[PDB]
């Protein structure tokens, strides 16, 4: 439809763009290049976001995930009250 | 010697062995594991260890149905010496030997990588030494040298770098294990600017317009055809593993002025990635939107400061010659006030904090 | 063309360029009502097949499969008149731009 | 003064747009784009002898 209603405009050379005329049609519908245009630049591809055997598979890899982010928890504890631990120490 | 059809044989076997060890596992409180079972498994991963005409799949659920017994373990049973050094020596080689081409399934090497560290985090610390294969620093350092310029693809390597990073985190329980990690040299490979994870390690996030730039710039080819919720970086959390390594490396190495030089190299090439978490408390003076500062930031100056707070421990006068002197103690003056305001504006730390990721809310939850 | 804005002067060429750039942009929305007409033939008004067929007050008598396909060759004939037109209208353009420079 | 009064104002990145100041602004001062732009768009070099 964009396609098919810009041949059908018959618009002037973009460089006789008739200011007298847009300026009455920009206010009778109420159209606004300074408006709409600038609604479109803060809305960028940026503001829009996503949000048997494969079972088999699906519940084997969570499986080992979950080991993995268990033994990354576990760690995760140990370090800490040793770093804080040693961090005491030294100023004793 | 005779039929390929006994490995797919063994491998729905595998699956089916890797399935009900999970479920035993999942639905009896161990109070002892079954040695017996450990052993009959460690033997069956020597014998597909030697062997490659075994397909790697089979190999890696017997090393998950180990796995899966062994930190199923209750916390005062010490496994048998003759199994710990069986696994030991069959680990090394899933971490020494990885290419026999196809590539390996890097799976494996980090499973068996897993498997070491919750071995060592269940140890006698005067067992590891007398159980310990003399090659294995060499080439753990080799695979962190491989993985840190990302030789298997972006995704692969950095499983592989955070793995190793947790591996050697632990091995720094011990002294004389961290007195090897100095003439291993390890301290001196993580200060080399040749390593390609550096380039992506700045940020605790990616851009949208980073990944298609990042992208389209390396696959000229080979035609495979197949609220904001920002990537936090993958790199980053390698980052964060590397300056906690220093933090563990320093404790048994409080007189090693090879640790000293060492951490001096580190501190000399890494500088201004070092500040750059210090002097973006400037650029939030005036016109950055308001990024969410996440925990995992100021951990991260946590860290950084706990490393200048060692560095500053054991200084001779030719360090203090330095500008870097100096620019400590204009970092430390600038931090200082910044956290000055910050501590006065409670209101900014009950606002702009908040915990974004399922595992940083998850946490939070448990406690 | 002589200097000024006997020979005639450099006006005339500035004045023939915006004629010819004003007919190159009225056939290519001719063209595109042309190849519109083809697209829909069959769907064309008595009014349109009158306008463009014209034949008199004999009109009434030609049956539709008829006066389609007359209507698709006269389509075939005005669209290669109007193509041919834009290329001589194009280089006009060129040449009058290049006489100008 | 164009130079000492667009080094005060607070711009925003011109990606960034503020839409509502701009829609409050006009209207309340009478600045309507389109009016204004019209009459300078029929002021030029060959309007003044």
């Amino acid at each position: 439809l964009n396609d098919l209603t810009s041949s059908k405009t018959p618009f002037s050379n973009p460089l006789e763009p008739n200011v007298f005329q847009d300026s009455k049609i920009n206010r009778k519908y109420g159209l606004d290049p300074k408006v709409l245009a600038k609604n479109l630049s803060n809305i960028n591809t940026s503001s829009f976001t996503d949000v048997i055997d494969g079972y088999l598979k699906v519940q084997f890899e969570n499986i080992i995930l979950n080991t993995i982010c268990d033994i990354q928890k576990k760690t995760s504890k140990e370090f800490q009250s040793h770093y804080e631990q040693t961090s005491i120490h030294d100023w004793n | 010697k005779t039929l390929v059809v006994r490995n797919d044989i063994l491998m729905f076997l595998c699956e089916s062995i890797s399935t009900a060890s999970h479920l035993w596992c999942k639905s009896c409180p161990i109070e002892s594991v079954d040695i017996e079972i450990l052993s009959k498994l460690s033997n069956l991963l020597a014998q597909c260890s030697s062997n490659p005409i075994l397909g790697h799949s089979i190999s890696y659920h017997i090393l998950t149905s180990i796995l899966i017994l062994v930190e199923n373990t209750s916390q005062h049973q010490y496994i048998e010496i003759k199994v710990f050094n069986q696994l030991i020596n069959t680990l090394s080689l899933f971490i020494t030997e990885p290419h026999f081409q196809k590539k390996p399934l890097p799976s494996i090497c980090n499973l068996s990588i897993y498997l070491l560290q919750v071995l060592i985090d269940r140890l006698d610390p005067n067992a590891l030494i007398a159980a310990f294969p003399n090659n294995l620093l060499e080439n753990l350092a080799k695979l962190l040298k491989n993985s840190l310029n990302m030789v298997n693809g972006n995704q692969i390597d950095n499983i592989t770098a955070s793995s190793v990073l947790n591996l050697l985190i632990s091995f720094c329980k011990q002294p004389l294990v961290s007195e090897q990690l100095l003439d291993n040299r390890i301290i001196q490979l993580l200060s080399d600017h040749s390593l390609k994870y550096l380039q992506f390690s700045m940020d605790p996030y990616l851009a949208s317009t980073e990944i298609s730039a990042a992208t389209a710039s390396i696959y000229g080819g080979i035609n495979y055809y197949f609220q904001f919720n920002q990537k936090k970086n993958k790199w980053h959390r390698v980052w964060t593993l590397v300056i906690k390594f220093l933090i563990s490396v320093s404790k048994p190495l409080e007189s090693s002025e090879r640790f000293i030089e060492q951490l001096s190299n580190f501190i000399l090439s890494h500088k201004d990635r070092l500040f750059y978490y210090f002097d973006l408390f400037n650029e939030f003076g005036a016109t950055q939107h308001s990024q969410y500062f996440t925990k995992q930031w100021f951990q991260q100056l946590e860290y950084i400061t706990s490393l200048f707070s060692i560095f500053t421990k054991y200084t001779k006068r030719y360090y203090l010659s330095m500008n870097i002197y100096r620019e400590f103690l204009s970092l430390a003056y600038r931090l200082l006030v910044s956290i000055s305001i910050q501590c006065s504006e409670l209101n900014f730390i009950e606002n702009n904090f908040i915990p974004i990721t399922k595992n940083e809310k998850h946490k939070n939850l448990v406690q | 063309f002589n200097s000024n804005l006997i020979l005639p002067s450099i006006d005339l060429a500035i004045n023939i360029l915006v004629d010819n750039i004003l007919q190159y942009s009225f056939y290519k929305v001719d063209l595109s009502q042309c190849f519109k007409l083809l697209q829909s033939y069959d769907q064309l008004t008595n009014y349109q097949y009158q306008e463009i067929l014209q034949t008199g007050e004999d009109y009434p008598a030609f049956g539709p499969t008829q006066r389609n396909h007359m209507v698709e060759n006269i389509l075939k004939e005005k669209i290669i008149d109007i193509e041919t037109q834009i290329s001589i209208i194009h280089e006009n353009i060129e040449i009058l731009l290049l006489l100008i420079v």
